């Protein structure tokens, strides 16, 4: 007596919560301890990490 | 007459302590009498590494 309407449903969600990256900074401070930076010096710094 | 010089100092010469002694020769000019005149050098340092 009913004529149905032929519809039934599936779902499902995503979810997308963090950034790709974290950039973790250590900055430097490159005249360094027991160290000395002078005027018209010339020289190398390294920071490993 | 030839009044600049261009002493330069490497690696070896600062790392023992660089002193700079004076041995002049002089011919005071005949009859002068002074007290206390002044000598004065002007250091410049030019280029540093
Ligand atoms: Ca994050
Ligand atoms: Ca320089
Ligand atoms: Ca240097
Ligand atoms: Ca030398």
């Amino acid at each position: 007596s009913v004529t149905s309407d032929r519809t039934y449903y599936g779902y499902g969600d995503v979810s997308v919560k963090n950034e790709p990256v974290n950039v973790v900074v250590s900055p430097f401070s490159f005249p360094g301890a027991n160290a000395s930076l002078s005027s018209g010096g010339q020289g190398v710094f390294k920071k490993p990490d | 007459q030839h009044g600049k010089a261009w002493i330069t100092l490497d690696a070896e010469e600062l790392r023992e302590g660089a002193v700079l002694g004076a041995v002049m020769y002089y011919e005071v000019k005949e009859g002068v009498l002074a007290s206390r005149l002044p000598l004065v050098f002007k250091v410049r340092v030019v280029e540093t590494g």
